[PDB]
């Protein structure tokens, strides 16, 4: 199918700063990928983002009842949905499962990668660090970055490029908002 | 410090429509348009809240009407296809004989139409597969996840195959044990 | 217990 496509998107966004103490509401309209008009609660009227949206800004701003509905959305839409969802979204906590395992950079070279695999956590902010015999190892660290699993969990792998020496002990340290204290996992050759 | 987005789209000529809520990049629910039903991303959520699916259908009808307007206002300028990037990973470190899930993450694409097949030793597989709807990105392209529960073995190789109108040929992304 | 959908207006016809 080579027929041309045409796409309309609308995103009604609610931005929360310190819970519901500071709330910004944005109504945004897009044609393909291009935002053409939006209602910002910081402004309290619609504004054309591109020339394509000028007739809608004008038209919609001439409707006083529409503006007043949208001027109220920080309260009747955003604060309301925040209250509905907070317990299982804002307050969702899911502990990181931590696994250390060795691996190889160039296939079939003695193990020279220690992998700290951190799985199934929520929310996303995490800090993973590596230690060799009590010293942080800051060189030789590469990571996948933060990966979203799409099921309200995250994972990340954090790798230490190293040539392990017998009786050296390596520690993977994980700090996350779900924990009261850092989680630590050790490995020895 | 958080963002809730009610994201909607309507696509011609396909007459496809979508309605979903996103919290910090995670889907809370979407509305199955055919079934007129709210579908929770996690089961648990349905016990903590509700949503009336009929509102979504009303919004989509406005989105369809606005698309017709904007299509003419644009002089029928169509969308430019942006092909996806695709990545295949597991949800947990892999152990022979330990059940796991392969994830196929399709991102940065538009329009929101894709064919995705999971392949085992080159043959399509459908048993136990699941998928998300199209998720919005901040750059107004889309993202999507497909899942395949599996038992790892040195005997099997997998690919996630993705077709999209911006690709010259299907993109296959490979996975195997090692 | 109920999430609210925000509605939107119809464009300049
Ligand atoms: C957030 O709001 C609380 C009261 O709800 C207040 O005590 C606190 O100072 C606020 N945080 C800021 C603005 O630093
Ligand atoms: C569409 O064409 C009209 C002339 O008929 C012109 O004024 C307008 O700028 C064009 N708009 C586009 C390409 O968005
Ligand atoms: C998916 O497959 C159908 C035929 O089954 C095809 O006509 C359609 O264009 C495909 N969509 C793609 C490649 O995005």
């Amino acid at each position: 199918d080579t027929r041309p496509r045409f796409l309309e998107q609308v995103k009604h966004e609610c931005h929360f700063f310190n819970g519901t103490e500071r709330v910004r509401f944005l109504d945004r309209y897009f044609y393909h990928q291009e935002e053409y008009v939006r209602f910002d609660s910081d402004v309290g009227e619609y504004r054309a983002v591109t020339e394509l949206g000028r007739p809608d800004a004008e038209y919609w701003n001439s409707q006083k009842d529409l503006l007043e509905q949208k001027r109220a959305a920080v309260d009747t839409y955003c604060r309301h949905n925040y209250g509905v969802g907070e317990s299982f979204t804002v307050q969702r906590r899911v502990y990181p499962e931590v696994t250390v395992y060795p691996a190889k950079t160039q296939p079939l070279q003695h193990h020279n990668l220690l992998v700290c695999s951190v799985n199934g956590f929520y929310p996303g902010s995490i800090e993973v660090r590596w230690f060799r015999n009590g010293q942080e190892e800051k060189t030789g660290v590469v990571s996948t970055g933060l990966i979203q699993n799409g099921d309200w969990t995250f994972q990340t792998l954090v790798m230490l490029e190293t040539v392990p020496r017998s009786g050296e002990v390596y520690t993977c340290q994980v700090e996350h908002p779900s924990l009261t204290s850092p989680l630590t996992v050790e490995w020895r050759a | 410090e958080h963002v809730i987005i009610q994201a909607e789209f309507y696509l011609n000529p396909d007459q496809s429509g979508e309605f979903m809520f996103d919290f910090d990049g995670d889907e809370i629910f979407h509305v199955d348009m055919a079934k007129k039903e709210t579908v929770w991303r996690l089961e648990e959520f349905g016990r903590f809240a509700s949503f009336e699916a009929q509102g979504a259908l009303a919004n989509i009808a406005v989105d369809k009407a606005n698309l017709e307007i904007m299509t003419k206002r644009s002089n029928y300028t169509p969308i430019t296809n942006v092909p996806p990037e695709v990545t295949v990973l597991t949800n947990s470190p892999v152990e022979l004989r330990e059940p796991n899930v392969l994830i196929c993450f399709i991102d940065k694409f538009t329009p929101p139409v894709v064919n995705v097949t999971w392949l085992r030793n080159g043959k399509p597989v459908t048993t136990g597969v699941s998928e998300t709807v199209f998720l919005p990105r901040e750059d107004h392209l889309f993202r999507k996840f497909h899942y395949l529960p599996f038992l790892p073995s040195t005997e099997d190789v997998y690919d996630c195959r993705v077709e999209h109108w911006g690709l010259d040929e299907p993109l296959l992304k490979h996975w195997e044990f090692d | 217990a109920g999430f609210k959908g925000e509605q939107g207006p119809k464009g300049e016809p």
